RNA sequence: UAAUUGCGAUAACGAACGAGACCUUAACCUACUAAAUAGUGGUGCUAGCAUUUGCUGGUUAUCCACUUCUUAGAGGGACUAUCGGUUUCAAGCCGAUGGAAGUUUGAGGCAAUAACAGGUCUGUGAUGCCCUUAGACGUUCUGGGCCGCACGCGCGCUACACUGACGGAGCCAGCGAGUCUAACCUUGGCCGAGAGGUCUUGGUAAUCUUGUGAAACUCCGUCGUGCUGGGGAUAGAGCAUUGUAAUUAUUGCUCUUCAACGAGGAAUUCCUAGUAAGCGCAAGUCAUCAGCUUGCGUUGAUUACGUCCCUGCCCUUUGUACACACC
């Protein structure tokens, strides 16, 4: 009775989002997307080649929806991580900026978020209701 | 607090020991609403050495 | 060498006798028989059809599996 | 005109360091002996009203091999 | 559940250009037995092959093989970006290359062969033997050879 | 096999010289019409209980 | 139990088993003896405990240490080598998760499988290096009982640190592998084999 | 350890003979007695001595204390 | 109107958890978001151990809201357990009456994994000639 | 006793320096004074899930109230308190109770007398003497050198993996720094796989960067003991950034090459609680470059609560043919 995704365990939700991105066919997967590591940081390309980019969209909606504006660099320090240099120590490397910018370009496309004031994302009422209501769902997948 | 940091020897040698110094910057404000001869008047009957002051418009 | 492709005469093997072991896990597949331990995880999710074996915590790095019920 | 240089006496040149080093100072400048340069200040402090004062000439003193003398007289403390 | 069998269908070991290559180990990294094919481009080759990963190259019918022998050589003709490769813009003929097999160690022979040929610096270490890029010799790589 | 618990009564003090040896006194649990000094491998305060493998030894000063 | 709602859901698997009995990580407290006097009042299991972890400060005083619950103990001595230290979030998991494999393994309460264990491993007596002479000889003695406790965590989660290494099993299962092989002293356990070696040397050099 | 200076014992004697009835057993008290009857240049000082004076108050009113 | 609440906090290293209890239906979240979610994770009955050594019942009565800043993963959890602790007990002693506080107050100090009483361990500072506090660099000698 | 710290013994009595006091910093304060450059409750305006009122957000001031959380002034606070065991039943030590705190509360700053041919004239427009002063040892300009590599040695870094790696995903710090006659910290928008580019922006700063969304770490998945997807040396090819200038690779990026290393002989360093260890971060340096240092906080233990066996020191006893003092 009054769900938000803050409800919602994060791995849950975020989860199921993923996959109902994926199956809504709407959203636009980039051109790459098969060849893409994410990060200089790391080292290898993402093991879900199909729907790792349903999961991070699925991730950053949820990020922004969780805050007031999030911008497209503060998604890669977030999606940051820990680079090997070898033979040297590890420090923190952001991410691709192109796969969390082509993210929030085509979240406006179906307006789950929008270009906010102040700069970066906020999250739509579009949106806002889009989650709220699969936030529920996977709440109640107790039969 | 700002803060230096160096050897206390000159050359380089002996342990290596460090020293660090401080200098300690304390600022406030104080906010009137008052007009002709109040303003100048405080602007200077408050002063005093090695403390800096400074008074603001309003708006932008 | 062990074995990362199923038999049938591997297979057999498997449902033929797990049920016996009332303790099962990752290692325990690979030591008893010569599983691949990347096959064992997917044996695992399939000897969870209809329980043949039973779950009591299942986590990413440890799975704890029992006999039967 | 927006900078303007004013001009102090002293409160009591004994109880000055920097007024005392530069005594010494001219003093041994204007020849005088090195004990006797010593002495001479530190009873001057002492009579300025102090609790104490200590005067260490290091360097050449009856040259060649370098030296240190200490000349005190009263109180002083040096820690905390 | 991947739980399925094969009969006689399966065949451990392999031959692909001029290498052995072991079937009971996994796709993305049976091929990178190869002189040539790192972990990243054979992630990706494999993709552009219609290849399940998700496998073994002991199974990967000798359909799905040449499928992926003929996208190795020519990569940038199959949506592969020519900074994935290891031989862009050419000394001799400015082209885009991704060389493999035998033939990596042959080009790796010809480029010292030519900054040698030409008796420069870089070139002049590489055939006494020292080490080529700006570090200390004094005190590390020692026991040689 | 004839295990026998024992009691900490006293502790004396160190011996050994490294000083990781510790002198003790116990009451024999079982029989408390015993009491003898034992020397300790580990921290022992008083009223704690020792397990005594040969039952009489004994010993003293230790280096 | 009588199950009480409020706003925020709070499951009943939590209501139930928690305000009832405080079962540990769901495992009963009560009825687990330490089998073995002597070493009692050092092998705490008489506070009960949701979770293998606390604002421990049990390194003041000197035997502070002994209040702290054998349960903690022995996950504290799993973290380390190293690559390890400060690492209790992931020994407490490999505690809950060979707790779980000890259970299916010989029902019983894997607290008290774990307890029969620290008890039966910790040396009676050891091996003193005294000074005697030149080619010095061994002193026999006994040894405090917070050392039994102490020494037998040691030897354990070396036990199932050793065998782990370079080996498919898990640190849980290893840990059990360990525990079970010790808390009755079947000798197929490191340390087990090392406790009766120390005294073999202890009864021996007196 | 915990031994207390000279500086601190040396005022408890000269407090204590000079002020036995106006002190207590008490410390808190005796911590604001030493606000009046004396002039120490820092509080943990102070407390100190207020400590140390009402030590031996605490034995003085058991018997006879040496010095 | 203006609710009768208490707000007390909980701290731990440099965590700071803001608590506030008002009379309620019994919501208990912690960073707007219910503390059946809390997921450091093995840590859950961390937060819990507060609500059932008093008994589930007694928070019916009341919602709590807490917020955590500072710290980490693992020291936040210890901060918001002692808010929640510490705000019980202060709403029952502003609004309810003594007795009844003082059975709450002794259940949890009974068993106190700091719960009420805030630990005092702070960081040492590093000193120079080593990379911690007690560490030294290594020497060589000749 | 950490202490020439104290009780005491006392031909000594009474004192000064050093130790202690002192200062700093870190812990407690619902007690005081305050706060649009710090927060919170309510109130408008507005969004969504629910609709049974509710739960969750947005709004730089809509308007009001406050100071718990933050900041920093003023004070409070502990004195080893209280009881108990020891002891010349003295200094004190130990224990238990409470207490924010009971190891000099933690950690530092400061620190006497006397001394060493210890280092520094390459910090100084500090300095004696010698040297040189226009084929200059002065100064500036062009290029090279300090990094040259059969090898000895020290400080480190990264590792040998399954208590792991890789991929997703969860997401939490504290100490800090920053542009005037200038180009520092840089959000945001776009572009670019990346590195980086471009158009704008805020901030001389509790206000903008920045909640510095740090890493360790947590979850889920892949890998499955094989020099393996552990390890990332060496090397090829290409793209960018700093700079006049990157060759003898400044750095960064991408693909490829995939070494030694399977726990390290004799030896040996460092450490007792938020410590060790692991983890990263800011600051110094800096046009560019950290595998260095100065600090910071995150995760967080095992073992001691001791002794003089080794190694140093300190007092006393003792020997001396040493006093330029066992070189
Ligand atoms: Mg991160
Ligand atoms: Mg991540
Ligand atoms: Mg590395
Ligand atoms: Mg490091
Ligand atoms: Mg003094
Ligand atoms: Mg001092
Ligand atoms: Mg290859
Ligand atoms: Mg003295
Ligand atoms: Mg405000
Ligand atoms: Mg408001
Ligand atoms: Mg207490
Ligand atoms: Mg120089
Ligand atoms: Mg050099
Ligand atoms: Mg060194
Ligand atoms: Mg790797
Ligand atoms: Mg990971
Ligand atoms: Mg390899
Ligand atoms: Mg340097
Ligand atoms: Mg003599
Ligand atoms: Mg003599």
């Amino acid at each position: 009775p009054g769900v938000s995704v803050r409800d919602v365990a994060a791995q849950d939700f975020i989860n199921a989002y993923a996959s109902f991105l994926q199956r809504q066919g709407k959203l636009e997967v980039p051109g790459y997307v098969d060849i893409v590591k994410t990060s200089s940081g790391n080292e290898m390309p993402p093991q879900d080649a199909e729907g790792w980019f349903y999961k991070r969209a699925a991730s950053v909606a949820r990020h922004i929806y969780m805050r007031k504006q999030v911008g497209v660099g503060k998604l890669n320090k977030l999606y940051g991580g820990a680079k090997s240099r070898g033979v040297r120590p590890y420090k923190h490397i952001d991410a691709s900026g192109s796969i969390n910018r082509k993210v929030l370009q085509a979240l406006e496309k179906i307006g789950i978020v929008e270009i906010s004031p102040k700069g970066g994302r906020r999250i739509s009422e579009n949106g806002q209701r889009d989650l709220d209501r699969i936030a529920a769902q996977t709440l109640e997948e107790d039969e | 607090v700002l803060k230096i940091s160096t050897r206390k020897t000159p050359n380089g040698e002996g342990s290596k020991t460090w020293e660090t110094y401080e200098m300690r910057i304390h600022k406030r404000y104080i906010d009137l609403e008052a007009p002709v001869q109040i303003v100048k008047r405080i602007t200077q009957i408050t002063i005093e050495p090695g403390v800096d002051v400074e008074v603001v418009v309003a708006s932008n | 060498q062990h074995a990362v492709i199923l038999d049938q005469e591997k297979y057999d093997r498997i449902l033929k006798e797990v049920p016996t072991y009332r303790y099962v896990s990752v290692s325990v597949l690979v030591d008893r028989l010569k599983i691949g331990g990347s096959l064992a995880r997917i044996a695992l999710r399939h000897l969870e059809k209809e329980g043949i074996i039973k779950p009591i915590s299942k986590h990413s790095k440890q799975a704890i599996y029992t006999r039967a019920t | 005109g927006t900078i303007v240089l004013y001009a102090e006496r002293v409160q009591d040149r004994g109880l000055s360091a920097v007024a005392q080093a530069e005594s010494m100072k001219f003093k041994l400048l204007n020849g005088l002996a090195i004990r006797r340069a010593a002495y001479g200040v530190v009873r001057y402090v002492m009579e300025s009203g102090a609790k104490g004062c200590e005067v260490v000439v290091s360097g050449k003193l009856r040259a060649a091999r370098a030296k240190a003398m200490k000349f005190a007289d009263g109180f002083l403390i040096h820690s905390g | 559940s991947l739980v399925v069998q094969e009969q006689g269908s399966f065949q451990h070991i392999l031959r692909l250009l001029n290498t052995n290559v072991d079937g009971n180990i996994k796709i993305v990294y049976a091929l990178t037995t190869i002189k040539g094919v790192g972990r990243r481009y054979s992630n990706l080759v494999c993709k552009k092959a219609d290849v399940d990963l998700h496998k073994r190259a002991g199974e990967l019918t000798q359909e799905e093989l040449e499928r992926i022998v003929q996208i190795m050589q020519n990569p940038t003709h199959y949506k592969i970006p020519a900074w994935f490769l290891n031989r862009q813009n050419d000394i001799t003929d400015g082209k885009d290359y991704h060389t493999l097999a035998n033939n990596v160690e042959s080009k790796l022979r010809d480029d010292l062969e030519r900054l040698k040929k030409i008796r420069a610096h870089r070139g002049i270490r590489h055939f006494w033997g020292l080490r080529v890029r700006g570090q200390h010799t004094k005190t590390t790589g020692r026991r040689r050879a | 096999t004839p295990v026998t618990l024992a009691k900490v009564i006293k502790v004396l003090g160190r011996t050994g010289s490294r000083g990781g040896v510790t002198q003790v006194r116990v009451e024999f649990l079982e029989d408390t019409s015993r009491t003898i000094v034992r020397n300790v491998k580990g921290p022992v305060r008083e009223n704690d209980i020792l397990v005594l493998m040969e039952s009489e030894r004994e010993a003293r000063r230790l280096r | 139990f009588t199950p009480v709602v409020l706003a925020t859901p709070i499951p009943e698997e939590v209501q139930q088993a928690q305000t009832e009995i405080k079962l540990f990580n769901k495992w009963s407290f009560e009825e687990v003896e330490v089998k073995d006097a002597s070493l009692v009042d050092y092998v705490q299991v008489r506070q009960p405990i949701f979770v293998a972890h606390t604002a421990g400060r049990y390194a003041n005083k000197r035997f502070r240490k002994a209040q702290c619950p054998i349960i903690e103990r022995l996950t504290n001595s799993l973290m380390m080598n190293g690559r390890n230290n400060g690492k209790k979030l992931k020994a407490v998991r490999i505690i809950k998760h060979t707790l779980d494999i000890i259970n299916v393994l010989t029902d019983q309460n894997p607290i008290q499988v774990v307890v029969d264990a620290i008890t039966n491993t910790g040396p009676r007596e050891d091996t003193t290096r005294v000074g005697g002479g030149g080619a010095a000889r061994r002193q026999a003695v006994d040894v405090s009982p917070l050392r039994r406790v102490n020494q037998a965590i040691a030897l354990l989660t070396i036990g199932a640190r050793e065998a782990a290494f370079r080996n498919i099993k898990t640190i849980a299962e290893t840990l059990a592998e360990e525990l079970i092989n010790a808390a009755k002293g079947s000798s197929t356990s490191y340390a087990i084999k090392k406790k009766d070696e120390l005294e073999r040397v202890a009864k021996s050099n007196r | 350890g915990r031994v207390r200076t000279k500086t601190v014992k040396r005022a408890s004697k000269a407090l204590i003979e000079r002020y036995y009835p106006k002190l207590t057993l008490d410390f808190q008290t005796n911590k604001r007695l030493c606000d009046e009857i004396a002039t120490i240049q820092s509080k943990r000082l102070r407390n100190k001595i207020a400590g140390y004076t009402t030590h031996l108050m605490k034995r003085i009113q058991k018997g006879p204390v040496r010095g | 109107s203006a609710v009768p609440s208490v707000q007390t906090f909980g701290k731990k290293k440099s965590a700071t958890a803001v608590a506030h209890v008002k009379a309620g239906k019994g919501l208990i979240k912690v960073n707007g978001s219910p503390i059946t979610l809390v997921e450091p994770e093995i840590l859950r009955f961390k937060v819990y151990e507060p609500l059932l050594l008093v008994g589930l019942d007694k928070f019916s009565n009341i919602d709590i809201r807490v917020r955590v800043t500072g710290g980490g993963h693992v020291s936040q959890v210890y901060a918001i357990r002692q808010a929640i602790a510490k705000g019980l007990v202060a709403y029952h002693q502003k609004y309810v009456d003594e007795q009844s506080k003082n059975e709450l107050k002794k259940a949890f100090t009974s068993y106190d994994r700091t719960l009420l009483i805030a630990d005092s361990r702070r960081p040492e500072p590093k000193k120079f000639g080593g990379k911690g506090a007690r560490s030294r660099f290594q020497k060589s000698y000749r």
